[PDB]
């Protein structure tokens, strides 16, 4: 959307870069339920 | 259209009698720093 500064400015730009910073690890972390299946490949190499 | 004509002269009548009533909302007053005047408007600088 980008700031249009209607009555607020400081809280917009601050939390804008902070919300974008949350998105980057979050999408990778969402794969965590499927990381259980990837961990089977890790355990496969570990037992051997 | 005539109602909108009445509202056209509303701003040029009421504002004299009542006093003031410039539209919009802009930071000019105390509770932290004052005004907005110097240079360009800018993102969270000059008065902070």
């Amino acid at each position: 959307k980008k700031p249009e500064t209607p009555e607020e400015q400081q809280w917009l730009v601050e939390a804008q870069q902070a919300k974008q910073g949350q998105q980057d690890p979050a999408m990778v972390q969402a794969q965590g339920v499927l990381l259980q299946g990837q961990a089977e490949l890790a355990k496969a190499q570990n037992q051997t | 259209l005539n109602m909108r004509a009445d509202l056209e002269t509303y701003v040029f009548q009421d504002n004299l009698a009542t006093a003031m009533r410039r539209d919009g909302e802009i930071y000019q007053s105390i509770v932290n720093d004052i005004y907005d005047v110097p240079r360009n408007v800018t993102i969270t600088l000059e008065d902070g």
